[PDB]
DNA sequence: TTTTTTTTTTTTTTTTTTTTTTTTTT
DNA sequence: AAAAAAAAAAAAAAAAAAAAAAAAAA
């Protein structure tokens, strides 16, 4: 009864999980559910008022204790269920955010240039804050003892020394260690894989 | 028997040694089919021509004789790649890209030859039983015997094997195996009929895994063998032609019963969900309705709404609520009213176009007919029965006779047709 | 005991029959009857996150759990006769989770001997349908995947994805 | 041989493992035995038991699998063992004159779960032949019951001994054997003349029925398919056309299938049949809890209002029509009178009204809630389709009659829609059924009177699109006066525009359209397919529909109230007041209004579960008829 | 790690990595013997690579061999089990014993695919015959795996000689089925 | 006056099945 | 005397659908 609304929220989470599960490429979180969450907040506030009222009505001594225990337990259980639903929804959304934050080579995400995967207004303000400190944590990890290893690098094993690549978007001359790449659009390169991993990750190159 | 063995060997080597790039496609298809209990195999003729032209030439000139040899080659390969045995004889289904022959161009020149043609299904019969393994016993000496039959057109021996009578043998029906047979009726494409001629019809036979695959009104493509059977018409030495189906291609994904299941691979589902997310999908769908008609945006939006349809609800007390949309266009001549009706017929997966002048209540709802042979009464479908789960477009609706028009009242809302004629009292479903 | 599992949260919200063993005022929103207090020996369907606890606290607890409709003798006989053909989705979308829950609350060795056999016999068909990767040059799969529990769909998806990746890597040219 | 004896031993062990079957055998045996000893009699139970497949499944998996998969090699061994056990039980001798010749062997029936063997006449193919199956459907046609010879006994002169010849047929037995020509022997082995002695031979009743698929489950654009079932011995005449049945039996092939001396043809296949073992009707037996609840709910003062309002909770308003339907459900008491007459006990209602006034959604509800109901549409019906049709019996060869809609609904209801759109030639026949309640057939040498006692509820539309209050009532209704006189209650219903009514009814309709069945998610289409799982086991306050069905059944079968004087006093004063008034009623008042008051009073008396007609019944009947005729509400 | 599953199962590319981290034999076409720039590797012993003489047999790690054959400075010798005779012996052993797996190296499929792709010229037998024999072996092994899947329980299983790729493609099904069975058994205690 | 209404008039057989009982024919 | 072949035996008919006339009326 009281928790029947929160179940709906959990159902929404399930749908999001499917979009996370069936994702060939990175996806965007849907709109926040502040209205449903505020409805659970209102009903848990009403439950708190009911618990208070039971407290006074018992402590004036008009009702039997065994009777009051049952509604006390019911209100406590309903509040626990609502907390569980809200926490599960929040943790799923948090996990997806952490995954995206890791899958953009660290960086500040929305403030700096982003891969346009996510719109600003989908996330909540607290989620926007959380993402910022998580990105800072990734950043000061990457400057730790593991400087030589790029903790935000590619996770597919290297098995091809020389690859053919094609430019997707036009750009200017870019210096690389001991040379220069000229990014004329609709041109093909035959070069070592290590040099162009960064440019492939950022969408300026195609193929491998 | 000294040529059949080599033919079977050639077919088995074709199955086991054909490769494109780095995968034995016909070896993998058999194993994948066996797992889901599909005892059949589909072969493309271009691959067979590429592998060896002599094998193709052998099949192209003697189909009824060669095809069973490929049939047994498939099941010999299956028992090798599946078992180190309840595996029946497999089925061969063929695909062709040759030129299509019209129905009226089929004649005595095309007998015993594989042909490719297209038409419209008008009727589907009921399933019948054909024997494959027959257990036989004699009436006097009483010893067991067996017979094996292939459906590519046999009788019990007119003798005795070990006085017994002329042909004494009876069938032990238990321990005998049977398969599924179905008869279908075809018709020409309406635009290919010659001048001043009425459309003609033809008979086809399908077996086993090709039964319950088409529904009346469907446009299909058929690959099969043109053959004749002596039967029965005062002509001397005349025979009746028919077609034994080997391969069917159908535009509508729906099977005979329309399983209401997805027949879409993920490659098409991804395309559909990508389409659904377009912010301006409504405008795109509206602009696609009759692009050769100027203006009339609201009518096109209404047509889109009719095509998609609403939701249907069932209530605890047994109430049923309609979930379909009906549209009326009452207007002035020359305003493209009749050029939208024929477009809706084309776009809709299931749709019928009729005229109100040439119509009747029996033709629209259902009719009752008498079988010449059985001499009983049976029900036959009509315009609203064929167009179930689809759309019916009634033109010249104002010219309908007042008796015929009133027969649609129950079908429009209650979506049922009640027949109480000639000892038959039933209610048929009609959601159109 | 997964706090953040979505499917456990959903399956834990199902309704089970139960009977009140006491007479208490103040309730009634359980019956959707606000002012009316609940009487003794009243049979209502309560959610599992409530009925599980109300049957422990009292001695005799406040509420008694009644035998469920999904664990009747008919369902057991249907499971025993033909495991593969049975439509578990129609019975309940969360059959297995509730099955282990019911075994945990009430120690029932008979149910543990039937559910295990059902799962073992359905796993073979699941593997057969998951291993059938189509080759470009059936009704069975579509029919079978509409009879799958919520838990079995996850296993089907995992097995199918693993098989497709293996086949893709084997035949990459 | 050896396998036969081994299977007989297995079934014999199964029989003494579970003692229930042995007790049922003894109960039947003692009943039949002590029935024949009652010379001053006040009838005979057949030799057939029903065993559960489930118990056999735990006992022996191999035997259960054999019965389900290969019935023709496991049922005959079981029947012999059952006969042996039954013979062992019967200790008392029976030196009957002729029962020695005919043993009447014991047979078997099955129940439980069939797994994948529960099908319909459409999903039955060549893969299920020689298997035990169960099919669900509707009976359409039945054949006449004929006797069939199974054994013949002949007497030989000059020697004084008897000789018997046995006969078998394809439909008689589960195993194929050498056929018999069914010709009585005339010469002895030594040439002595043989005389046939009827009264010592054996004959068995034979019938053939046709079972069709339920039309609601058919695929889109397809017509329902049917199958043939053969019934024998004690299974004869347990079904009638229109019934919903579930038949368990063996799916069998028969004939030669065109693989014989006849010419080779692609159009010739084998013939398929079912040898039914059991038939189950898909009468709700009431326990003491249900009867006690009914008697407790009877004593409530406002029971009529609750019962009437429980009908069709998805319709807003129409309270008086819903009361009239309830009074129809509990019909009046029929009086048989001299000169071969009967006063009808049925209540007939007509509804005339404006378009979209929920007239057709009440007929559909009556179709579902009532025990027996037949649906009819005006334009899609004929006179020969309502009364009877002359047909032929293929199996035996005679000419017979086939029932129509009216006669199939004996002691039931007929719901006719678009009643005014029916042709005149069609409308005369219904007149006779409404008047005499009998059909007269005098065609093709078949002279017969058929019983049709049905209640009629009908819906129609006025001559114009909508009812006109500025014109006389007879101008609005196109029906003739003779037909219109045969309806007890005529309800003229009109849709009037009013803002409060619109606000309430729109709210109700919008609330109804937002209902989600349990177990379905939002946006999930309803899967009204059942996934071929036909069955799992093969055999202010409102009230639930099954409880209402039990209440109606109990009232119809247990109470027969009689009229009283003090109710007659109210009825006569109401009739006299109504007759002599200048109010313009929508229908004329005549001497048949008194009979309507009597019938409505009797029905209301039945509703109260009482054996007498009280004053309150007369008051309720008077109020209902005043609302119907006047609208004074 | 986290994205694209990868939580508890290896991808085929990682299996290929592990396979290429294994030694192989070669015939150098160059002589880098020290005279009478050097390799100085950190994860593999470089003694053989530093001391190389033409037309002599040495062994190095697989990926270096592929990198060398990308140029014209190497020729990899296929293992002795990649022969028609040795494959037909294993096919017969596979046929005769229907309840045990034949003894093939734990990288036979991956090594066969890699060698067919890269070093096509080095094989002595025709390559189509070997490619057919590999499929013939794989089908029978699949039949045996399908039969063995019926004996699943809660205690333990033994798969003595199953290959790496075969184990990888079957791990998620097997582990989860036995885990669910174990929970069902544990609940009833 | 041009609309609706109304009677009414052929429409039917071309097919079936395995015994059972007859004539020819080695 | 014993085989193979060849006919008799049908019967039946109401119930419904479509089309063209020869009498009725807003
Ligand atoms: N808006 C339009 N755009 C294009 N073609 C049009 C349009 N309106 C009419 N036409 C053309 O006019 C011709 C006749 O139109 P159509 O046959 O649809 O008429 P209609 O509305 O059915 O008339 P009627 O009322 O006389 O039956 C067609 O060639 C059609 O293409
Ligand atoms: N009082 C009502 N309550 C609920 N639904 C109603 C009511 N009146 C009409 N409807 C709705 O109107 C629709 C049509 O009703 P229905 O088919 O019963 O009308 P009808 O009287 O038979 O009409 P017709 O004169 O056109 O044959 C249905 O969807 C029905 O639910
Ligand atoms: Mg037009
Ligand atoms: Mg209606
Ligand atoms: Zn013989």
């Amino acid at each position: 009864m009281y928790g029947d609304l929160g179940n709906k929220l959990v159902l929404e989470a399930k749908r999001t999980k499917q979009l996370y599960a069936r994702s060939n490429q990175d996806v965007n979180l849907p709109m926040y559910h502040e209205d449903i969450i505020r409805n659970i907040l209102k009903e848990v506030s009403n439950l708190r008022k009911n618990t208070e009222y039971l407290k006074e009505q018992q402590q004036l001594g008009m009702l039997d204790d065994k009777v009051a225990k049952c509604q006390y337990f019911v209100t406590l259980l309903c509040m626990e269920r609502n907390k569980r639903c809200l926490l599960a929804y929040q943790r799923l959304r948090t996990d997806i955010l952490d995954s995206m934050a890791w899958n953009n080579n660290g960086l500040d995400l929305m403030s700096s240039i982003t891969f346009s995967q996510q719109d600003t207004n989908n996330l909540s303000h607290q989620e926007q804050e959380y993402l910022k400190e998580y990105c800072d944590l990734i950043t000061d990890l990457k400057s730790g003892d593991l400087v030589d290893i790029d903790l935000s690098g590619s996770l597919v094993p290297p098995s091809d020394v020389f690859i053919d690549v094609r430019v997707l978007k036009d750009a200017g001359e870019i210096q690389t260690e001991y040379g220069v790449f000229n990014l004329i659009k609709d041109s093909q390169f035959f070069v070592r894989q290590s040099d162009v991993e960064r440019l492939i990750q950022q969408g300026y190159l195609q193929k491998i | 028997d000294d040529d059949n063995t080599e033919i079977i060997k050639s077919f088995k080597n074709f199955i086991l040694e054909f490769r494109l790039d780095s995968q034995f496609i016909y070896r993998d298809q058999l194993r994948n089919n066996i797992l889901v209990k599909n005892y059949s195999l589909t072969v493309n003729m271009e691959h067979l021509i590429g592998y060896n032209e002599d094998i193709y030439k052998k099949l192209s000139d003697e189909p009824s004789d060669i095809i069973p040899l490929f049939e047994t080659a498939i099941t010999q390969v299956a028992k090798r790649i599946s078992i180190l045995n309840s595996l029946p004889t497999f089925q061969l289904i063929l695909n062709s890209n040759a030129n299509q022959i019209p129905l009226r161009d089929l004649d005595s020149e095309h007998v015993s030859k594989i042909v490719r043609l297209s038409g419209i299904i008008i009727s589907t019969s009921v399933l019948s039983s054909r024997a494959t393994y027959l257990s036989i016993m004699c009436r006097n000496c009483r010893h067991t015997t067996s017979i094996t039959i292939n459906n590519f057109n046999v009788s019990l021996p007119r003798s005795c094997l070990s006085n017994c009578g002329p042909d004494p043998y009876i069938i032990i029906h238990e321990s005998s195996k049977f398969i599924d047979q179905q008869f279908l009726k075809l018709q020409e494409i309406p635009e290919l009929v010659p001048v001043g001629e009425m459309p003609r019809n033809l008979t086809m036979t399908c077996d086993r895994y090709l039964t319950n695959k088409v529904i009346p009104g469907t446009r299909v493509t058929i690959v099969g063998i043109y053959s004749i059977y002596n039967s029965k018409g005062s002509g001397v030495a005349i025979r009746t032609p028919y077609i034994k189906i080997l391969g069917i291609q159908s535009d509508v994904e729906t099977s005979s019963i329309w399983n209401s299941v997805t027949m879409f691979t993920e490659e098409e589902e991804e395309e559909f969900l990508q389409l659904s997310r377009n912010p301006k999908l409504y405008e795109i769908l509206t602009n696609s309705i009759a692009p050769s008609i100027f203006g009339n945006e609201d009518i096109k939006k209404a047509i889109v709404c009719l095509l998609m349809g609403g939701s249907k609800k069932i209530l605890p007390d047994g109430m049923r609520l309609r979930g379909d949309i009906n549209v009326l266009l009452l207007g002035d001549p020359g305003t493209a009213k009749s050029q939208l009706l024929k477009f809706v017929e084309k776009v809709s997966p299931i749709a019928v176009y009729t005229s109100g002048k040439g119509s009747s209540a029996a033709g629209l709802t259902a009719s009752v007919q008498r079988d010449p042979m059985t001499r009983e009464f049976y029900l036959e479908g009509g315009a609203m029965v064929l167009a179930d789960g689809g759309v019916v477009c009634i033109d010249e609706f104002d010219k309908m006779r007042d008796e015929d028009r009133v027969a649609i009242h129950e079908a429009m809302e209650q979506q049922t047709i009640s027949i109480a004629k000639a000892g038959i009292t039933t209610v048929l479903n009609s959601r159109t | 005991m997964g706090y953040y599992d979505i499917d456990d949260v959903l399956a834990d919200g199902t309704e089970f029959p139960c009977k009140f063993q006491y007479d208490i005022p103040g309730l009634g929103y359980l019956e959707n009857n606000p002012g009316r207090p609940i009487t003794k020996n009243t049979k209502l369907s309560l959610p599992l996150w409530l009925a599980r606890i109300l049957a422990i606290v009292g001695p005799v607890p406040f509420v008694e759990l009644l035998p469920p409709d999904m664990f009747s003798t008919k369902v057991m006989n249907a499971i025993k006769t033909d495991p593969v053909a049975l439509d578990l989705h129609s019975i309940n979308s969360h059959f297995f989770s509730l099955a282990i829950k019911w075994i945990m609350l009430f120690s029932e060795k008979e149910l543990a001997n039937v559910v295990s056999e059902l799962l073992l016999q359905r796993a073979q068909e699941l593997n057969h349908h998951a291993s059938s990767l189509s080759i470009d040059l059936n009704i069975a799969t579509s029919t079978f995947l509409l009879k799958l529990e919520e838990m079995e769909k996850e296993i089907y998806k995992k097995s199918h994805e693993s098989y497709k990746d293996t086949k893709r890597w084997m035949f990459k040219k | 041989d050896a396998v036969f004896g081994d299977r007989v031993r297995r079934f014999q062990e199964f029989l003494d493992t579970f003692t229930s079957y042995r007790d049922s055998v003894r109960s039947i045996q003692v009943y039949n035995s002590n029935n024949a000893a009652n010379y001053n009699d006040d009838n005979i139970l057949p030799h057939r038991i029903i065993i559960s497949l489930d118990d056999l499944r735990e006992f022996d998996r191999s035997f259960w699998s054999g019965i389900l998969v290969e019935p023709a090699y496991f049922i005959p061994p079981a029947e012999k063992a059952l006969t042996d056990l039954a013979d062992s039980m019967d200790d008392v001798p029976h030196p009957n004159a002729s029962a020695v010749s005919s043993r009447h062997p014991w047979k078997l029936s099955f129940k439980g779960s069939f797994g994948a063997h529960a099908l319909s006449p459409r999903t039955l193919t060549a893969q299920h032949l020689n298997k035990l199956v169960s099919v669900e459907g509707i009976v359409t046609k039945t054949s006449l019951v004929r006797p069939k010879l199974i054994r013949s006994v002949h007497y030989a002169a000059k020697t004084g001994r008897f000789h018997y010849r046995d006969y078998t047929d394809a439909t008689t037995t589960l195993t194929t054997r050498i056929p018999t020509p069914a010709i009585y022997p005339t010469e002895d082995t030594e040439g002595n003349k043989l005389t046939t002695e009827y009264g010592y031979s054996t004959f068995i009743d034979h019938q053939r029925i046709t079972v069709q698929e339920m039309p609601e489950m058919a695929p889109a654009g397809q017509l329902p398919r049917s199958i043939d079932v053969i019934l024998d011995d004690d299974l004869v005449d347990k079904t009638k056309p229109g019934d919903r049945v579930n038949v368990v039996g063996v799916f069998k092939s028969l004939g030669a299938g065109g693989m014989n001396q006849s010419n080779s043809n692609t159009l010739i296949g084998f013939k398929t049949l079912i040898l039914g073992n059991t038939v189950y009707p898909l009468r709700q037996m009431l326990t003491d809890f249900d009867i006690r609840n009914i008697n407790k709910l009877s004593k409530k003062k406002d029971i009529f209002d609750i019962l009437s309002q429980s009908l069709a909770p998805s319709i807003y308003g129409h309270d008086h029509i819903k009361k009239a339907i309830l009074l129809m459900l509990m019909g009046g008491v029929e009086k048989n009178l001299e000169n071969g007459s009967h006063l009808r006990g049925d209540i007939n209602i007509l509804m005339v009204g404006d378009p979209s006034t929920a007239k057709s959604q009440l007929l559909r509800f009556v179709l579902n809630t009532a025990s027996l109901a037949i649906a009819t549409t005006g334009r899609g019906s004929s006179g020969v389709g309502l009364t009877a049709a002359v047909t032929t019996d293929r199996e035996t060869g005679e000419r017979r009659l086939e029932a129509g809609a009216m006669v199939l609904a004996d002691r039931g209801v007929v719901c006719i829609d678009e009643f005014d759109k029916m042709t005149d030639v069609d409308r005369v026949a219904i007149h006779e059924v409404m008047e005499q309640q009998t059909v007269t057939i005098a065609k093709a040498g078949i002279h017969t009177t058929l019983n049709a006692r049905c209640s009629v509820i009908a819906a129609a539309n006025p001559v114009f699109g909508q009812y006109d209050v500025n014109r006389d009532p007879h101008q609005n209704i196109a029906l003739p006066d003779s037909l219109l006189s045969r309806f007890d209650l005529l309800f003229v219903v009109t849709d009037d525009i009013n803002e409060i009514r619109d606000r309430s009814i729109s709210e109700h309709v919008l609330r109804t359209h937002r209902y989600l069945p349990p177990g379905y998610l939002e946006g999930e289409p309803v899967r009204e397919r059942l996934n071929l799982s036909l069955a799992v086991g093969e055999d202010p306050k409102l009230v639930t529909i099954p409880f209402l069905r039990k209440y109606v059944q109990y009232a119809k079968e247990r109470v027969i109230p009689q009229l009283t004087q003090e109710a007659i006093n109210v009825i006569v004063k109401n009739y006299t007041d109504l007759r002599n008034d200048d109010n313009t009623k929508k229908s004329p008042i005549t001497a048949r209004t008194l009979e309507t008051l009597i019938r409505l009073a009797t029905a209301h008396a039945k509703v109260r579960l009482s054996k007498t007609v009280n004053k309150v019944d007369a008051k309720v009947a008077a109020n209902l008829l005043r609302f119907a005729l006047l609208g004074e509400d | 790690s986290l994205p694209a599953h990868l939580q508890q199962t290896f991808s085929p590319e990682e299996i290929q990595f592990i396979v290429e981290n294994e030694p192989i034999k070669i015939f150098p076409r160059i002589t880098t013997r020290q005279k009478i720039t050097r390799w100085q590797l950190i994860t593999t012993d470089d003694k053989a690579l530093n001391n190389m003489v033409a037309m002599r047999s040495t062994e190095v790690v697989l990926w270096i061999a592929l990198l060398l054959k990308q140029q014209s400075k190497c020729s990899i010798v296929a293992p002795q089990w990649l022969t028609t005779k040795e494959l037909d012996r294993k096919i017969q052993y596979e046929k005769t014993h229907p309840d045990r797996f034949s003894e093939l190296p734990w990288n036979w499929l991956v090594l066969a695919r890699i060698l067919f792709n890269k070093a096509k010229d080095d094989f002595h037998d025709p390559i189509h015959e070997l490619r057919g024999k590999i499929q013939d072996l794989r089908e029978i092994r699949q039949i045996k795996v399908l039969k063995g899947l019926k004996y699943l329980n809660e205690s333990h299983l033994q798969l003595d000689n199953l290959s790496l790729l075969e184990i990888n493609e079957l791990r998620p099904f097997i582990t989860e089925i036995m885990d669910k069975l174990r929970e069902i058994h544990t609940a009833s205690l």
